[PDB]
């Protein structure tokens, strides 16, 4: 019916790292369309974001993770009781991204109309990701 | 474009997020490289065999689509 | 001697598994139903109806002796279908589910997956892809897994899953959360491939973890 | 005399313009009030009363200039 | 006089802007219009009912307006 | 007299700007058209008749505004 | 004398622009109250107070303009 | 006389104001309708079609107006 | 003398313009707040600030105005 | 005569207003097909071509403009 | 002599319509720097600064206009 | 005769009034391509050369305003 | 003579239209800039850049416009 303060849940399928959280005080994401700012009391919604870049701020620093990451795509839901969980199907540490040591054989690719769009995600995402390190 | 993807052609996000993968995969760290593989068989039966072994996952493998 | 073999490495197996459950389970699960639920316009718009026809999708392991549990789940549906015919497309997952069940539904089964390498979330997004393709038929799909609740107790479970095409025809009446940054014909679509792509993992997880027990169990029963 | 009569009637006639704006913010505010309700029908009651509430203080306006003119028609 | 009775045509023809803004309004009306619809067709009538009723007020105005000049025209 | 028929003439010019006006709603009406039908194009019948109900409403402003032109051009 | 009397009823007509104005002001910000309202229910009385300030303000404008008239009406 | 044919070829020079907003709506259809087909582009031709459709429509208003430029200027 | 007094009442009311101007852009500014403030509502705070700084902007344009008035009106 | 050319000379000049509304149209536009490019690249040259046809069609109407200033100068 | 004082003021006068807009443009901006920072609050002190820097702009043109307003005033 | 000069270099001056349009069509066209930009980066340039030829087609128009004024001021 | 010296300062003073408008279109530029900047904050100085550009160019056409009053002026 409603939810005091905050609390967000950001699960993967191969590790949960907040099952449930209120400390942090605001999350910046990328959408396609443009990047997002979900804080506190932000309305219900849903979004889907490509392979960019997510921060969290943290009031209280919070053990073994950074609080700025790189996921692979990922869903987002802000429910009605000011809770948002995001969903991705995996996340690292800009740390260890380990740029320079991409295009290492898979650069082929077959001429149909998805491959030309599968080239194209897979330019964007690359070039975001190269930004990300600076 | 995973919109336009989706909408001209019947990828699916999953397999949009993959194709992303793709070219990142040996930058990224063992333990996400080790997640990202689809090995499996698919047998037709009338009671008998007919045995597909899906492993490129990416292309109309895993995931058939309109453009494929 | 065999038998304390298998059960002493089957031992690591169970608890790999059990990790991998306990950090995988809960995962993008009841969200989706979560939000449909809190959108008061789509339960006056959402169409109540009973399906007629469901498809059942069994999960059983690939390695023989594995216990009882493939015997447990292929009995359910056995029960379930022998019952009334023609209400069940019957998708088997699993080398044992399907021979078990080829002799007693012939025509019913048509296609299965098996010999799967190892589990992970791209994987169930594929069985979530061919379910969904084999689900228009269907006015509704169910599965059927063990549930790991306990290191020596598996019980069967059946979650109901609602198809692609009345998913979508209750998700166009969404209105309370926006979206925007994708498109709402994209996201349902989207958030569908979510919604059973979890389900299937979780089944996935549980399933694995129950049958790594349950060998366990039996290898130290047939030692005994 | 005459002159000071004949502005009086062209002010009067001026009185017209806020009809025409305020004819323009009715178009205006129910474009809004259809969006938002297609947007969000559940609380059409209140998107409506809102709705009914800004025209009510439109004519409000309106009337305020035709009080005007009629002011200065005759003073 | 003849000056007087040149202001009243002439503000009797002034009369003619508000039509020009009920014009665009019921443009810009009809635009939200199909814009709501196409969001969600379930309401039309809803819609079509709110839209209409922008539309009739827009008139009243409209009306007055021509009031206002046939009454500057004989008073 | 003559100015006054200068001024009847003068009116019956400056009923042009509804047409203006109602151009240019008709441009926003079908561009807001063009929108809905590429948001959801399953909806083009609906969606054109709305809009052709629209555009002969404007004109049907248009041609009232030349009624009460003429009108005053001879009364 | 009387011709500076004519332009100070006429400034005092000219009052009425500022009306207008107001008028479709009101109408946009109602109309974004609607939309702000549909998109997120919960705070109605937040925007609904913002909402009625607002036009509080666009009034003051109106009175000031008022006050202007009846100033050079009377200085 | 000369001063009715004076106000007479004013009005038909007033003619050209619907010409600039059939020009402006023009543009702004246009506007509308790149957006829609990056929308949406599978349904160009539609688009397309209802695109020129509003146009001829805008014009058919202009030419309206030359008419009655030229009626009065020989009526 | 009679002229120019005339002329520097006649801008004096001219003032009345950015008046309306300024009550059309304070509807549009809170409109924008609300907006805004239902997209993310635990800033109101700020945003608040913002508008009100806005419309104070917005008067210091009005009393430059009218500042200008009375200085044309007595220089 | 002279008042004639006067008045003529001046319905020439004011032909400048089409053209003002058309290099708004064209900023409109062009602003449109920017945010349709950015929308969606792919399809850049089709939006291109259709830009053009929009803009050729808005200098239609300005030549038809110039036109009846032309001839309304000789006539 | 008197008619170019008095042509003189009037322009000083018309000095305001700058004023005008460049309150509504100032309206307009705020609006949009209220949205902007709901969208995205982390950078609030760009924005506004980008702001502040576009409405010093803003009074650029206008204190522009004035100088020119007292030129014309004076030469 | 000298008032023919006078008509002449009014109209030569109100060929303003579409560097008034320019100018907005600019910032207008210019906001635009911001919003593009941010929205799809990675081709500025494309966005980039379209900007500036829609800038030039603008200034076309201007040209062709101030060619007829100078014509106009000598024909 | 006379006359014409007073139309020649009246049309100077016609030049601070062009003036608003600039002021208007910087106004909506710099609030596209600060919304484009929120939904793509990483390439801010590419936005500055181009946003200034565009800025520039609005005052060309300011410039434009006092070059030709001033020749208006003195031509």
């Amino acid at each position: 019916t409603k939810k005091q303060k905050m609390e967000v849940t950001l699960r993967t399928p191969y590790k949960e790292y907040l099952a449930n959280f209120d400390g942090f005080s605001r999350i910046t994401a990328k959408t396609n369309e443009a990047s997002l700012v979900i804080q506190n009391k932000t309305p219900a919604s849903l979004y889907v974001l490509p392979p960019g870049p997510l921060k969290i701020r943290f009031t209280s620093e919070v053990k073994n993770v950074s609080g700025d990451f790189l996921h692979t795509g990922g869903w987002v839901i802000v429910h009605a009781d000011n809770t948002c969980e995001i969903n991705v199907m995996d996340l690292f540490d800009r740390k260890e991204v380990r740029a320079d040591q991409f295009e290492k054989g898979n650069i082929q690719d077959l001429d149909t109309l998805a491959g030309k769009y599968a080239a194209k995600s897979r330019k964007s995402t690359v070039r975001l990701f190269t930004k990300a390190t600076t | 474009c995973i919109e336009f993807a989706f909408k001209k052609a019947g990828i699916p996000i999953v397999r949009n997020f993959l194709h992303s993968t793709e070219g990142v995969i040996y930058g990224l760290p063992q333990r996400v490289q080790r997640n990202l593989a689809i090995n499996y068989t698919v047998k037709q039966y009338k009671e008998g065999k007919a045995v597909s072994a899906k492993t490129i996952k990416t292309l109309q493998e895993a995931f058939p689509s309109k453009g494929d | 001697k065999i038998t304390k073999a298998m059960k002493m490495v089957a031992a690591s197996k169970m608890k790999a598994e059990t990790s991998r459950l306990e950090n995988g389970r809960n995962f993008a699960v009841g969200s989706v139903q979560k939000m449909l639920e809190n959108e008061s316009y789509v339960q006056k718009k959402k169409s109540t109806t009973a399906p007629k026809s469901t498809l059942l999708v069994p999960i059983t392991s690939d390695k023989g002796l594995c216990g009882s549990v493939n015997s447990s789940i292929v009995r359910e549906v056995k029960r379930l279908a022998l019952n009334n015919r023609s209400a069940f497309g019957l998708l088997p997952v699993g080398e044992k589910g399907s021979s078990g069940l080829s002799r007693p539904f012939p025509d019913l089964l048509k296609s299965s997956i098996v010999n799967i390498q190892n589990v992970n979330f791209p994987t169930a997004a594929a069985i979530a892809h061919q379910v969904s393709t084999q689900g228009a038929g269907y006015d509704q799909v169910t599965l059927i897994y063990n549930h790991f609740k306990n290191a020596i107790s598996y019980v069967v479970k059946h979650q109901e899953l609602l198809p692609r095409a009345q998913f979508l025809n209750l998700f166009k009446y969404v209105t309370r959360h926006e979206a925007v940054e994708p498109e709402l014909e994209y996201s349902k679509n989207y958030f569908f491939e979510l919604y059973m792509a979890s389900s299937v993992y979780n089944a996935l997880l549980n399933s694995s973890a129950s049958e790594q027990a349950s060998r366990m169990n039996a290898m130290e029963n047939a030692s005994k | 005399m005459l002159l000071v009569k004949a502005v009086k009637v062209l002010v009067m006639g001026g009185c017209m313009l806020p009809i025409a704006f305020g004819a323009l913010g009715t178009g205006v505010l129910f474009a809004g009030f259809n969006v938002a309700l297609s947007r969000n029908p559940e609380e059409t009651e209140s998107l409506f009363n809102n709705t009914l509430m800004g025209f009510a203080l439109i004519e409000t306006f309106i009337f305020m200039s035709i009080g005007l003119g009629f002011f200065v028609l005759f003073a």
